[PDB]
């Protein structure tokens, strides 16, 4: 019972998966739809990192609770 | 003439598309690229049309009271997969049916 | 421990160097680009901060050796300042060092003096350079 | 005094003819232009947290090749303006929904395309499962069942 | 050998990083720290499949050195062949002192 | 070498707009066995199978890499070795041939 | 949607609770606030003045019918979500299984209810300075995305060689104790998560390859 | 403090790291 | 004239044929999928005896025919059931983080 | 039964382990390879659940 | 015992 103590400081990583198809990730070629630094930037303030991960829905989770 | 070919796939277009609107603004130099371009824009548009009337066309005279066998379909579902993913069909599996 | 926001010190910035960026877009008309082309910024508030936590770690891409370090004093009086590398001692050119990091785990101490009233405040960075 | 075969690891393997298809960690960003990343991060340490910031980035200097589709963009040889005044490729999560729909809803293909989302029809969950893999237990009993009826 | 090829082609031009996603992961409550028990399901079976492709020439020395050392000892281990009136006769000959 | 792959490789890098096709560019973008091993039977001369070309082409790190080196190799290296060899290699072509 | 919202919602949390009993535990139950950053603190204060002046657990507040559809009905589960957490992690030790159960339950529980209140429409709640900043503004246009995420700490120390640190510490986001050091010398590190999202790995032949 | 302190670090061998077996049947050299 | 309505919605699987409108009419699309699956082996077969790789543009006309028909025939409701045998599985990326603890190199 | 040895904590590994693909030798604690703890050469992509 | 081949040997011929 004694410490453990590395040469290094850990490593922290938020999702362990992510989403290989996403706009927020894979910004797509030829934007479709809607000095300075420009007009056209647009910010999107996420509710969490879990939007760039997989997971399931909870209605999923019942149904599979159900049985 | 020059006859820029059709796009094998919508990729393809994406990109044909960002050349066009990258070239725009300097007509009078390319004058050329870009009227290839506007030929293969017009034969795309001109086929999806003829799609959207033959799709019309299909779904609303199909039949009245025809069904399909699921043991076919079924078959037909699986040696789709298989042949879709570069894998080999047997040869008693469709000639039997 | 406690709680002891910062007084002297004021939004530390550690950012990429502009040589690399301008390296990596420009290639002066001779060799390829690069492909990976990620810049990186750190940014540290004087207040809303601890002076009894004042160590922070994170990990660089081996490309990205060169960084800058840019510091603001919200004390406008004058005060004595020293960044230290892995021990050797770096010159500035609102202060701006430029910073040529070494493969492996790296120690920057910096280090702020009032000398009116006297009074220290220290920031130390572990820098993690891959292989 | 039975031809136990191979796997077919159908999930392992890519589409060949049309690569579109793939799963979304099995396709190339190359195609679409995508291979070198121009990211920008900026944290900021503050309060016990992080702000992270990320940013893509797009040359500002191309006219006509980083910003949004606009009227005034095409000329009289388009017929645009309805059409910008008024998705197409799937997703993980989206590919994740569509199978735990076809797990609830077996074959009521509304209420699935319900839960994926209002972005794709039922057309495209149609497409989505033609071309999903399918077990392998299953294709081995299908062509044993046909090499059984063949033989006997 | 160039279907195997191709084949081992298109194995090692997979990413290394090759999670699955399970679907039955929901009854194990990830808590964005855990770590999903069935995260390497399908890179486990691209390397069995991989190795198992790269090991062939072994598989086919190990199976013909069996193959040969069980054939070799036919006239001694198989009842019919050995029971034969033409084989005895034959060992008998070669015992002749 | 085709003209999708030339406008691909030119939307990689986003040095698209600075170029400009000519008549002839576009209408130009527009179209025994040796036995080398022993497992199996009588090895030939070694001579011999030097004397043969070799060609593996479809694993990455060749057909033999040994033990230690493997194991004490760096991943980040490699990984940007296979962006640049495997995915990044037509923008970089183009780029050799147009872009000075 | 929101009524088989809420059933899968109760029979998920009762589902996850085996072990914590977290959803079987009583709490004042007249207690509300409208900001949940301050929670504990109000509640220290409540305690203070019913604590001088010397009920209800969350399935009975189900089985009640007490939380409505409307976004008053799921900021009261998170606000007695986030309360229970609070409580059952300063009552319990440090370190022990009860402590990271109950912590692992609330990141769980915390997150399911985030998303899910997003997709149904429902909420619960700048570069100048550096001339890197400058060039990239004047050179790119920034297709942005910002989050926010606790950084955590570990424990450094200098030797006659070299430093070393610690393993990560398991202290929950919601431990308010101020700290202990278990001895003097320690020097607390700041870990920050990693950045790269779309990081890129070698191929499957590098780590298959013939040896 | 803590300068004067010397590290004692943890070595592991491969054999330790992959393959012992345990058990009153560790060792063949035992009646059990 | 050119309509962005086409340009964004198009894709190469959009060249409906007149055979398919006649078995469609006239009953029996089975018999067409059934033909087109022989054809795509045979091709498949002569493509393999020959040593090459990238499938023809023939192929992927009769892989995009077939699917299809297939789509419009399970859209319309017309089979009783539709078997359900999927993976239920499917493969993603995972972040790939390196390691903290420097290195030596002796 | 067996036992075995994360390769940088001596604490042996229950009831799973992270084996090195390049290694083949070296096997990893769970909660050594949650916090990266192996070594800088080595990417999390190099081991494997078992 | 091992299905390594099969399926090429099986599609060749
Ligand atoms: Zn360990």
């Amino acid at each position: 019972g004694e410490i453990l103590w590395f040469r290094g400081p850990s490593v922290i990583v938020n999702e362990r998966i992510i989403n290989s198809g996403d706009p927020h990730l894979s910004l797509p070629l030829n934007r479709w739809f809607t000095l300075e630094p420009d007009v056209e930037n647009e910010k999107e303030s996420l509710p969490g990192p879990f939007v760039l991960g997989l997971r399931p829905s909870a209605k999923f989770t019942a149904h599979r609770l159900s049985m | 003439e020059i006859t820029i070919p059709k796009p094998r796939s919508s990729a393809q277009l994406e990109q044909l598309l960002y050349r066009y609107r990258a070239i725009q603004n300097h007509p009078k130099e390319n004058k050329l690229e870009i009227k290839a371009i506007e030929d293969t824009f017009r034969n795309i548009s001109r086929d999806q049309d003829i799609y959207e009337t033959k799709l019309d066309t299909l779904r609303k005279s199909i039949d009245k009271g025809f069904q399909y066998d699921e043991d076919l379909l079924n078959k037909h579902l699986v040696a789709l997969q298989l042949l879709e993913k570069d894998t080999d069909v047997p040869d008693y599996f469709l000639d039997l049916p | 421990m406690e709680y002891k926001p910062y007084k002297l010190i004021q939004q530390i910035y550690i950012f990429s160097s502009k040589n690399l960026y301008s390296q990596a877009t420009k290639p002066l008309l001779g060799s390829r680009p690069s492909c990976n082309q990620n810049w990186v910024e750190y940014i540290f508030n004087g207040n809303e901060l601890s002076q009894n936590e004042n160590a922070f770690s994170f990990m660089l891409q081996p490309m990205q050796t060169f960084l800058t370090l840019q510091s603001h004093l919200t004390s406008s009086l004058k005060d004595t300042e020293t960044l230290l590398t892995i021990n050797k001692e770096p010159v500035k050119s609102t202060e701006i060092f430029d910073i040529r990091l070494s493969e492996g785990l790296n120690h920057l101490m910096f280090r702020c003096e009032d000398k009116i009233s006297h009074e220290t405040e220290f920031m130390n960075f572990w820098i993690n350079v891959l292989p | 005094n039975v031809k136990k075969e191979f796997p077919v690891n159908l999930t392992i393997k890519k589409n060949v003819y049309d690569s579109a298809q793939d799963f979304n960690a099995l396709q190339d960003e190359s195609r679409n232009s995508r291979q070198i990343h121009k990211v920008y991060i900026c944290h900021t340490c503050g309060n016990e947290s992080i702000n992270v910031r990320y940013h893509n980035l797009r040359a500002r200097d191309t006219n006509l090749c980083s910003r949004c589709f606009q009227e005034g963009h095409f000329g009289a040889n388009f017929q645009s303006s309805d059409f910008i005044r008024l998705k197409k490729n799937w997703s993980d999560q989206e590919m994740l929904l569509l199978l735990e729909g076809i797990e609830m809803y077996e074959d009521q293909w509304e209420k699935i395309a319900d839960h994926v989302g209002g972005h794709k029809r039922v057309e495209d969950c149609i497409e989505k499962f033609l071309s999903l893999p399918i077990e392998d237990n299953y294709i081995r009993e299908v062509v044993g069942s046909t090499l059984n009826g063949k033989g006997g | 050998s160039a279907r195997i090829s191709n084949r081992i082609n298109e194995l090692e031009r997979l990413p290394a990083n090759l999670g699955t996603y399970s679907l039955d992961d929901c009854l194990e409550f990830i808590t964005k720290d855990d770590l999903s028990s069935r995260m390497d399901t399908f890179k486990i079976k691209a390397l069995v499949e991989l190795k198992s492709l790269k090991l062939l020439t072994k598989q086919k020395s190990i199976r013909q050195k069996l193959i040969n050392n069980v054939a070799s000892q036919a006239h001694h281990n198989i009842p019919y062949l050995r029971d034969s009136p033409f084989t005895a006769a034959a060992q008998r000959s070669v015992q002749i002192r | 070498m085709g003209y999708y792959d030339v406008l691909a490789g030119l939307s990689a890098l986003e040095k698209s707009s600075q170029v400009v096709f000519s008549a002839t560019e576009l209408q130009q973008l527009t179209q025994k066995r040796v036995a080398v091993h022993g497992y199996l039977g009588g090895k030939v001369s070694l001579a011999d199978a030097a004397q043969v070309e070799y060609e593996v082409g479809h694993s990455l790190l060749g057909s033999y890499v040994p033990r230690q080196q493997l194991e004490a190799l760096s991943s980040v290296d490699f990984s940007h070795h296979f962006h640049r060899t495997l995915e990044c290699k037509a923008a970089l072509e183009t780029h050799d041939v147009f872009l000075a | 949607k929101l009524v088989d919202f809420l059933v899968n919602v109760q029979s998920i949390l009762n589902a996850a609770s085996v072990k914590c009993h977290v959803v079987d535990e009583s709490f004042p139950a007249k207690f509300f606030e409208k900001n949940p950053d301050k929670i504990y603190e109000s509640y220290c204060k409540f305690i203070k003045n019913r604590s001088n002046s010397e009920l209800t657990t969350i399935n009975k507040r189900f089985e009640n019918g007490e939380y409505e559809p409307i976004q008053g009905g799921f900021y009261k589960l998170y606000h007695d979500i986030k309360l229970v957490c609070t409580i059952l992690i300063h009552f319990y030790p440090q370190g022990t299984r009860n402590y990271q159960l109950v912590d692992k339950f609330y990141k769980f529980s915390s997150e399911l209810l985030l998303r899910e209140c997003c997709r149904i429409g429902i909420a619960l709640t700048d570069d100048d300075a550096t001339e890197l900043d400058k060039i990239i503004s004047y050179d790119f246009i920034k297709i942005s995305m910002n989050y926010t995420v606790p950084i955590s700490q570990t424990y450094q120390i200098r030797t006659k060689d070299m430093d070393l640190f610690s393993s990560i510490i398991s202290k929950s986001n919601l431990d308010k104790r101020p700290h202990e050091l278990p001895n003097t010398n320690f020097k607390i590190n700041n870990v920050l998560p990693q950045t790269d999202i779309e990081n890129e790995a070698p191929r499957l032949g590098f780590v298959g390859a013939n040896t | 403090m803590f300068e004067t302190m010397v590290a004692n670090p943890i070595k592991v061998s491969r054999l330790q790291s992959n393959g012992v077996l345990t058990g009153p049947a560790a060792n063949t050299k035992s009646i059990h | 004239i050119i309509k962005l309505q086409n340009l964004y919605n198009w894709t190469p699987s959009n060249y409906i044929g007149d055979d398919e409108i006649e078995n469609f009419r006239n009953g029996t699309p089975d018999k067409l999928v059934s033909d087109s699956l022989l054809k795509l082996k045979r091709l498949r077969k002569e493509r393999i005896l020959n040593k090459v790789l990238k499938p023809t543009t023939e192929e992927r006309e009769l892989y995009f025919k077939v699917k299809r028909i297939l789509k419009e025939v399970i859209l319309a409701k017309k089979v009783s059931k539709v078997p359900i045998n999927n993976v239920r599985a499917f493969p993603v990326l995972q972040t790939n983080y390196n390691g903290s603890i420097p290195v030596v190199r002796a």
